[PDB]
């Protein structure tokens, strides 16, 4: 239900859609409009998710595993029409309902920190999230020419869709892009590591110590590396990391095949054909 | 000495078991911990019981943590009990889980986005003991960047882009040297209100301060302080929640709906 | 072109402009002589013009 | 709006206007020596 | 940088991204580098026989003279259209020997009839046939094969490692850069992959997946696809789960292996100097020699059927 | 319509041809993009376009299931 | 639009900042700080003093020594050619000894020159956790930050010594490269059979997604109420304000539950701790008690599996 | 018509037309040198 701080806090209005027509709260959640669109839509979803478990690939292939349950797209024949329920159809409704939801997801928070008073960055970073899906289910499978392309719904499928995309360029680690955001992945793993690790041992201070103040912080990276960077411009790099990464990623799944069809070590000959050398 | 144990049984398959484990004790500690501020809940079920059954949920709440404060400022206990209040405002219909109305004028309500918690009447201190934000009249050795516009004299217009006042001094931080606060001398009541910078853009081609959060009008409410040069926990809060306030109260257009 | 077209300057001036086209054409200029040293048909290098007079072992003929 | 005289758009729209035919018409010589080259219709 | 879309093949189920793609007009550039050279008509079937009119018929002692004649004049332009006849024959006669040409051509004739008789798990699954202008292209030097490779210069006291350096034979990857020697020439295991989900005495060591994954590398480019062309990338090893073209790849890499064994070698002594390499070694066949960058040499153009002096029988 | 000048009432006209502006381009941009992948309408491949015609059993691309 | 709080508009200069005083016994900060106009429009514009002691000197020295192995050898690989060294600087390495010398010591074209480099190497990062350790306890912190030091050197030992040692031969470790060990990541999934499968894999990439998750979420939660001075973390644990409480508010009516300004920061640090440690047990069940991960996951009943609609006959049952 | 000036800005709409006249060029004469047809260099 309520914190106990939080009586204060639920005011009427700033509502996108709906007005007092769906102005309510149910437990801790707020709902609004775009709670029940988004939530009948999650409804939907899992249950044609279920069903297809249900049919399976045949009726001796069928397994209640949650390991090997798997829903997968139409033909390459199909191209980009509409393909009949059992044969792939199933799945394009599924991404339907899953991209309805989401966009739900992002508006009710949008309603959320209209009535909060606060900024909008956290729905604008799950816009970055969401569209790196649109990429991968969307963007591809039209500009390649068929909705084939997609991956299959399913926990251990979509590795070996991923496997096999991967090994269709002979050595993926050799993409440029793939290599950028790599780095902005495992950099933001480390500056999280760093910036939950000084905020603990300031708080938690040595046994019969007092707790310590602003000027440690910024003299313990100062004495470790020469540098500090700020309480504020932490978590500006931490998110600038966090976005650059999933871009990048998109950026790199969105150039294997519509715009490169070769090996992916075969791209950088453009480096090793200078005439400086 | 071998990686079979039985006909089915490997190791691999005990380590993730023990994997599996460590980290349902681990997330039950997670929890544990983000239960030390606003448990136990305040919900209907407490109050029809009478007070008597209280809502903490699973799991359970921790025993009291201490943090002791600098320069024998005092201990506070990570979990706590506070007083309940009675809040400003009036339920818009009597069924469960529905909103309220703020009684009376919104911006001077105390209710939704321009409401605060009370907290400690001191000022925030540096390592020696001095206050932490403090004009620029008395840091003197502090100074504005070179190659930057220096906002002393810009004049500070209103949501509407009317002129509500000039900007006559600048507040900053001694521990970290930024800008926390513009002074505006308003020009209708002769006074001087304190305005963050989370609320304000500069217009550096022009020379301007944008505050789109309130109109013009509106300058005339603002909290003052007790003293002319340093604040404390209580008032710089005060002063940021009656500006919050304004993104949600100052037009009749800002309730919504869109449709 | 006009007569009156030297009021460009009072809208440009002439230090960011000089140094963006002395760093502009220089940029071109190189960009050009390394495309045409990129081909087989305009590499005066290689073009096996005048003559050789460099002996040109077995070899590897997979590269 | 953009704080310019009458004058101020006057001279600049007729020096644009000069300027902008020349440097078409230098562009549709261009493109009829290319089309003369090799036509690509 | 390439422009969409391009032509996709699917190979496998829906889902599993089994799949090739090619860009049209790498293709269509492609395409017009392997273009088929039209048959010439035949000859009258009777009159005089081979064995009658000529004295070192030794290859083709079973035909006749009007199918001889052709024959000959088919491989002037299959190999030595610049230099004509006189680049195998000794001028004055047609009955000498002396010359180390016309040697290397009656084996060449040997390997070829053997090539379509003895491998047709491989190179006769459509029809297509292997004949002089497989290799050749109407060069006397075919212009894909493959010497052992030294590799970059090293100092006096450094051993050699074969990797760590950009190279076109592995697709410019870092990869050991000559697969050439151990699997085409000589035969050393290809398999790297344990067969039990425990540990049960297989050693083979982690370098010796890199100069599989080279020779892999080599293959793919040799015939212009990707891994899972014959493959299911999640079971590398397994036969259950992957394309039919793997047996015929299994197949020609042991086709290869007795080209190079049993017909290039032996002529190591009478080739010249210039057709050998810096260990002494003359010019050898791989992938590339007849593939050329296509998953069938001249896409599958049929011109072994119009010439039957090409088969054993 | 007879009185649509009152749309420069409600609509900011600086702004409004900046927006006009862009769309426009863009969706030139992407018309032209559309044409270039379409197999009818390609003037990049030339007048001239002859492709390859094959002269015996031979295909472009595998066979695939 | 409204301030986003991205960019400093607007920059203060005070007089540089020494630092909190050491205790007795410590050498004097080296170097004079300097201000850097275009760094400060994103953070500090302050650059400098830096503590230099002991350990700290020992790690540059056996850190430098090892690097300059490395280099020497990739110049070598190129038969001094320094043009050539530019050009195929990425694919050049410095790599194990053959697999035919087990745990042995071989001549310095053969792997020699790899094992002295990673032991000084190895000597270079000990010596800089214990710098860390040391610092940490020198202004009364807690070593918070060491531990989680230790879990990636944890994961770096196993990655090249403790698996090889386990396994019996140096040929098993990463060479020193950028496009070599690259290869090396991909031959040891390829030799293994398919790393996907392995269940310690799959929950280090969780975490590892889950990093990323959480530093998105926190970095937007704390950029979004910074107008309440929410940035000032300190002050909003030890008495809370609005930042903390609209915070809280705004995710349990997300999502049904929350936790506090102290708390995430917890959530922050075992996450990231979690990655390197579930990596660390991954690699070292791999080839000492599973041979093949596909076979393994079906034999648990894992794999997935597909109709029949391509195959081939296998020429070795015939 | 001569008051388009009062509502755009002339001195950064001239850098701008400069900039994107000399972006599209590079961009035409790329794409032409990547087409067979119409290559000058190679295809004499
Ligand atoms: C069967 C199933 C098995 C499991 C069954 C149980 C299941 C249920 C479990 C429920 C509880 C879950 C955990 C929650 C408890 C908790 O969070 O405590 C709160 C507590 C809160 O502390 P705080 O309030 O901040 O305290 C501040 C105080 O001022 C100061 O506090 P303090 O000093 O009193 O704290 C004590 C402190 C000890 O403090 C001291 O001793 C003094 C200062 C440190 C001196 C020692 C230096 C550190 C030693 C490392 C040296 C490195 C050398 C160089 C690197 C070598 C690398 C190999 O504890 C430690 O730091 C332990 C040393 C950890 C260092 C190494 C960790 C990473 C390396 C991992 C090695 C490989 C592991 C593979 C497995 O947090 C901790 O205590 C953290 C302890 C360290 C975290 C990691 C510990 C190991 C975790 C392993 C995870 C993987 C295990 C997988 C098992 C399953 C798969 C097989
Ligand atoms: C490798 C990792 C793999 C992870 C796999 C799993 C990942 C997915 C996990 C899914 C978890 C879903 C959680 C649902 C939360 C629902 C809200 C809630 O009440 O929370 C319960 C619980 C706290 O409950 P509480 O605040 O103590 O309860 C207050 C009183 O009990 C209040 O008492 P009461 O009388 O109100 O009690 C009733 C209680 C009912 O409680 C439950 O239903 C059970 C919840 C737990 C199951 O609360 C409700 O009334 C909920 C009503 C929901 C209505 C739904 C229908 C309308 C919704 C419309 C929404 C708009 C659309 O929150 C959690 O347990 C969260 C645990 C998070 C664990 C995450 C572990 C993995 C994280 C990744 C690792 C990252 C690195 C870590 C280092
Ligand atoms: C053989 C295979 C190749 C390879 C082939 C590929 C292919 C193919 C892909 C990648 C992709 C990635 N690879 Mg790779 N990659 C390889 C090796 C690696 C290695 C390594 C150590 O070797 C690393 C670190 C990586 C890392 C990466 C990342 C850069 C990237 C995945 C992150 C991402 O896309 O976020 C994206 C995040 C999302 C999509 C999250 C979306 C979630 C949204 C918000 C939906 C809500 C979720 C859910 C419904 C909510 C409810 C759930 C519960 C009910 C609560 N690869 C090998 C060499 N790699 C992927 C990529 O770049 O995608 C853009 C990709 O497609
Ligand atoms: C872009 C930076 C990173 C990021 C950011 C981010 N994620 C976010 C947010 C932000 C800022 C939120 O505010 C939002 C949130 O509420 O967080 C608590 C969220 C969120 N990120 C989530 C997950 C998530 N984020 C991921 C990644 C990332 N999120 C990036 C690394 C991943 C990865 C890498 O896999 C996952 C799984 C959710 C917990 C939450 C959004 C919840 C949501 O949208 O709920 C609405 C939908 C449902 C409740 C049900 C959907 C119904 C569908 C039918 C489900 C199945 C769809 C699917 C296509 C089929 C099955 C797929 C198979 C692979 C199984
Ligand atoms: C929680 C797991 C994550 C993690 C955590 C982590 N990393 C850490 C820490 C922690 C907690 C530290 O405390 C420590 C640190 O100091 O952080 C600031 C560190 C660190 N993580 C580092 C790197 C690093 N971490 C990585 C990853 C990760 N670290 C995980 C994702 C990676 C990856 C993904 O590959 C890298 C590369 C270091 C920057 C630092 C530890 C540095 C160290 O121990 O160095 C010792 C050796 C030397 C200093 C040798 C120097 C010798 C000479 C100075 C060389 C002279 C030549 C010179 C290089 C020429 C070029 C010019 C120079 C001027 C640059
Ligand atoms: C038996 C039965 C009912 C079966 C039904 C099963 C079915 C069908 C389920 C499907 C239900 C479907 C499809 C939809 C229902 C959706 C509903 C109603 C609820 C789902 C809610 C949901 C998606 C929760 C997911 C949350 C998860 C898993 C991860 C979030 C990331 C994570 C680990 C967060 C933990 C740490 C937290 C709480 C961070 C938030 C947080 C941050 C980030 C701060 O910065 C901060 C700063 C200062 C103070 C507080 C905070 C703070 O709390
Ligand atoms: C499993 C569920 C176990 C019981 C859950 C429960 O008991 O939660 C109940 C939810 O019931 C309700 O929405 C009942 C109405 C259900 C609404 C469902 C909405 C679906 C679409 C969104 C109680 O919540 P509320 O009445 O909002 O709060 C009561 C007070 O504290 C005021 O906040
Ligand atoms: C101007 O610059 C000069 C020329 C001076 C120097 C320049 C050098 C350059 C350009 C260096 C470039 C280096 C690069 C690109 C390095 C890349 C390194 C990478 C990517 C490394 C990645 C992984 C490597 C790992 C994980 C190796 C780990 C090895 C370990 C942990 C081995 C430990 C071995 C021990 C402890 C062995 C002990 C055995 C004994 C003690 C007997 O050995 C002597
Ligand atoms: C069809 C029946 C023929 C004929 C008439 C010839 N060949 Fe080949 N050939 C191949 C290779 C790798 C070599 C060695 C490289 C080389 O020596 O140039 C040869 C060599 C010859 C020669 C000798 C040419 C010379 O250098 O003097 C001649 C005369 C010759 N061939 C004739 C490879 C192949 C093939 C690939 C497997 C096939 C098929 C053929 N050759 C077929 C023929
Ligand atoms: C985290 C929870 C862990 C719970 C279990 C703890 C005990 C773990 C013990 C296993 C450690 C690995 O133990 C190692 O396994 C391998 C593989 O079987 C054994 O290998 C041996 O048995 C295998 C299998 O029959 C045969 O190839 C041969 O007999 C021999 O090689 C090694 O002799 C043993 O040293
Ligand atoms: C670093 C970025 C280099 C970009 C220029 C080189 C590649 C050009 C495109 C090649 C194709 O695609």
């Amino acid at each position: 239900a309520m914190l106990s701080f939080e009586r204060k806090y639920r005011v009427r209005g700033g509502t996108l859609i709906g007005g007092d027509l769906f102005d309510f709260w149910v437990g801790p959640f707020y709902v609004g409009f775009f709670g029940v669109t988004g939530f009948f839509f999650a409804l939907l979803g899992v249950l044609l998710i279920v069903w297809g478990a249900t049919i399976g690939p045949n009726a001796e292939l069928q397994t209640y595993n949650i390991w090997q349950i798997s829903i997968a797209p139409p033909d390459l024949s199909y191209g980009l029409g509409m393909a009949p329920l059992t044969e792939g159809g199933l799945w394009q409704i599924i991404t339907i309902c899953a991209i309805g939801a989401f966009v739900s997801w992002a508006l009710r928070e949008v309603e959320i920190c209209r009535k909060l008073g606060i900024g909008f960055h956290i729905p604008f970073a799950f816009a970055f999230a969401i569209g790196a899906y649109l990429v991968l289910v969307v963007v591809r499978p039209i500009l390649m020419g068929a909705w084939g392309h997609g991956f299959p719904y399913g926990i251990l499928s979509h590795l070996d869709w991923v496997s096999n995309v991967g090994y269709q360029f002979l050595h993926f680690h050799y993409n440029p892009a793939h290599m950028l955001a790599i780095t902005f992945f495992f950099t933001n793993c480390l500056a999280l590591s760093m910036h939950g690790s000084l905020i603990l041992s300031v708080t938690n201070p040595q046994k019969g110590e007092e707790v310590k103040t602003s000027e440690h912080e910024n003299t313990f990276f100062r004495d470790i590396v020469g540098y500090s960077i700020g309480a504020l411009a932490i978590h500006r790099l931490g998110l600038f990391l966090a976005l650059s990464a999933v871009f990048w990623s998109a950026v790199c799944i969105v150039i294997s095949g519509p715009f490169w069809t070769r090996g992916w070590p075969e791209w950088w000959n453009w480096w090793l054909e200078l005439p400086l050398w | 000495m071998s990686a079979a144990i039985t006909e089915y049984m490997d190791v691999a398959q005990l380590t993730i078991w023990a994997f599996w484990f460590f980290f349902a004790g681990l997330i039950i500690y997670l929890r544990r911990e983000d239960k030390r501020e606003g448990y136990p809940l305040d919900s209907d079920r407490t109050e029809r019981s009478g007070g008597r059954v209280k809502v903490v949920g699973f799991p359970d709440l921790a025993d009291p943590k201490t943090f002791v404060l600098p320069h024998n400022a005092g201990t506070v206990m990570a979990p706590r009990v506070e007083a309940p209040t009675s809040i400003n405002a009036t339920p818009v219909a009597p069924f469960p889980g529905a909103p309220f109305e703020p009684n009376g004028d919104p911006m001077l309500s105390g209710f939704g986005p321009a409401a605060s918690p009370d907290r400690a009447k001191h000022c925030d201190l540096t390592f020696e003991g001095l206050p932490k934000i403090v004009p620029m009249r008395v840091a003197t050795d502090f100074s504005i960047a070179d190659k930057d516009p220096d906002p002393r004299g810009m004049t500070v217009v209103g949501l509407d882009g009317e002129v509500a006042g000039t900007i006559s001094d600048i507040w900053v931080d001694r521990s970290e040297p930024q800008i926390r606060y513009l002074e505006v001398d308003v020009s209708a009541t002769k006074k001087k209100v304190l305005l963050p910078i989370g609320f304000s853009r500069f217009d550096k081609k022009a020379g301007k301060v944008k505050v789109a959060a309130i109109k013009a009008a509106h300058f005339a409410n603002v909290p003052a302080l007790s003293k002319p040069d340093q604040i404390t926990l209580y008032e710089e809060d005060k002063v940021c929640a009656y500006y919050a306030g304004g993104k949600l109260y100052a037009t009749a257009e800002r309730a919504g709906p869109l449709l | 072109m006009s007569p009156d077209l030297w009021k460009i300057w009072l809208l440009i001036d002439p230090r960011r402009v000089l140094i963006a086209v002395f760093a502009f054409l220089t940029i071109l200029g190189l960009a050009i002589h390394m495309i045409l040293l990129s081909t087989t048909e305009f590499n005066w290098l290689e073009d096996g013009i005048p003559a050789a007079k460099v002996q040109q072992t077995p070899v590897v003929p997979q590269r | 709006m953009t704080g310019l005289t009458e004058q101020e758009a006057q001279e600049f729209h007729g020096i644009f206007v000069q300027s902008m035919t020349a440097f078409f018409g230098i562009v549709v010589i261009a493109h009829i020596l290319a089309w003369l080259w090799r036509p690509w219709l | 940088c390439e422009r969409p879309p391009p032509e996709v093949v699917q190979k496998g189920y829906r889902g599993v991204a089994m799949e090739q793609n090619y860009n049209p007009r790498l293709l269509e550039a492609s395409l017009k580098q392997n273009l088929p050279v039209e048959s010439l008509p035949a000859a009258a079937p009777g009159g005089p026989k081979v064995s009658d009119v000529y004295q070192n018929v030794q290859v083709l002692k079973d035909l006749s003279v009007a199918e001889f004649t052709r024959t000959m004049v088919a491989v002037t332009t299959w190999v030595s259209p610049k230099e004509g006849c006189n680049y195998c024959h000794v001028p004055g006669n047609w009955a000498s020997d002396d010359i180390y040409t016309k040697v290397v051509s009656r084996r060449m004739f040997e390997m070829v009839r053997a090539a379509n008789s003895d491998w047709k798990q491989h190179v006769a699954v459509n029809g297509t046939g292997v004949t002089c202008y497989t290799c050749h292209r109407g060069n006397p030097v075919p212009k894909y094969v493959w010497v052992t490779d030294p590799g970059p210069n090293q100092p006096s006291g450094v051993k050699p490692t074969g990797q760590n350096y950009a190279s076109s034979t592995v697709a410019y990857a870092a990869l050991p850069f000559d697969p050439y020697t151990p699997f085409l020439d000589q035969t050393n295991e290809i398999r790297v992959i344990g067969q039990t989900a425990l540990p049960a005495g297989n050693t083979t060591s982690l370098k010796q997946a890199e100069w599989t994954y080279g020779l892999m590398m080599q293959i793919s480019d040799s015939l212009g696809v990707n891994c899972t062309f014959c493959h299911n990338s999640r079971a590398f090893y397994d036969w259950k789960q992957s394309t039919p073209q793997r047996t015929t790849a299994w197949y020609a890499i042991r086709h290869v292996r007795d080209i190079n064994q049993n017909y290039i070698w032996p002529l190591n002594d009478v080739l010249p100097a210039s057709r050998k390499g810096p260990y002494g070694d003359p010019f050898k066949v791989g992938c590339m020699t007849c593939h050329q960058g296509a998953y069938r040499p001249l896409y599958g153009a049929q011109m072994a059927k119009d010439y039957p002096a090409l088969y054993a029988s | 319509p007879q009185q649509l000048y009152k749309i420069w009432l409600a609509f900011d006209p600086r702004m409004a041809l900046i927006g006009l502006g862009a769309f426009l381009f863009a969706l030139a941009l992407f018309i032209h993009y559309m044409l270039l992948s379409s197999p009818g309408f390609d003037w990049l491949l030339g007048p001239d376009h002859a492709p390859v015609a094959l002269s015996a059993g031979m295909s472009a691309l595998p066979a695939g299931r | 639009p409204e301030y986003q709080n991205i960019f400093t508009a607007v920059q203060v200069r005070a007089p540089a900042y020494p630092g909190v005083p050491l205790p007795k016994g410590h050498l004097p900060r080296i170097g004079r700080p300097i201000f850097s106009y275009w760094l400060g429009k994103i953070g500090d514009a302050q650059i400098g003093p830096i503590y230099l002691g002991f350990t700290g000197t020992l790690s540059i020295i056996f850190g430098f020594i090892a690097i300059f192995i490395i280099g020497f050898n990739m110049l070598a690989s190129v038969d001094w050619n320094i043009i050539q060294f530019v050009k195929h600087f990425f694919w050049l390495g410095l790599e194990p000894p053959a697999p035919q010398y087990g745990l042995s010591i071989p001549p310095l074209s053969e792997g020699g020159w790899w094992l002295m480099a990673g032991f000084f190497l190895t000597m270079s990062i000990i010596l800089w956790w214990v710098r860390t350790y040391k610092r940490a306890e020198a202004l009364g912190m807690s070593q918070h930050l060491s531990w989680a030091f230790a879990a990636a050197i944890f994961f770096y030992l196993s990655l090249g010594f403790i698996r090889p040692v386990m396994m019996g031969s140096w040929a098993e470790a990463v060479p020193f490269g950028i496009f070599p060990h690259l290869d090396w990541t991909a031959a040891f999934s390829i030799r293994y059979g398919n790393l996907y499968y392995n269940p310690f894999h799959m929950l280090s990439i969780a975490f590892l997604y889950g990093s990323a998750l959480l530093f998105a979420m926190h970095g937007a939660t704390i950029l979004a109420v910074s107008r309440f001075g929410g940035d000032r973390e300190i002050d909003q644990i030890t008495d809370r304000g609005t930042a903390a409480e609209r915070a809280a508010i705004f995710w349990r009516w997300t999502m049904g539950f929350n936790a506090s300004m102290e708390s995430i920061h917890r959530w922050a640090w075992w996450c990231a701790v979690l990655t390197v440690i579930t990596a660390g047990i991954g690699i070292l069940l791999t080839g000492t008690v599973v041979e093949n991960w596909y076979l393994w996951a079906i034999k648990h009943g894992v794999a997935p599996a597909y109709p029949e609609v391509v195959t081939a006959v296998d020429p070795y049952a015939t | 018509m001569h008051k388009i000036w009062q509502i755009f800005d002339p001195r950064r709409t001239l850098v701008a037309l400069f900039g994107f006249l000399f972006v599209l060029g590079l961009l035409i004469h790329f794409i032409l040198l990547s087409s067979p047809a119409f290559n000058w260099l190679s295809g004499s």
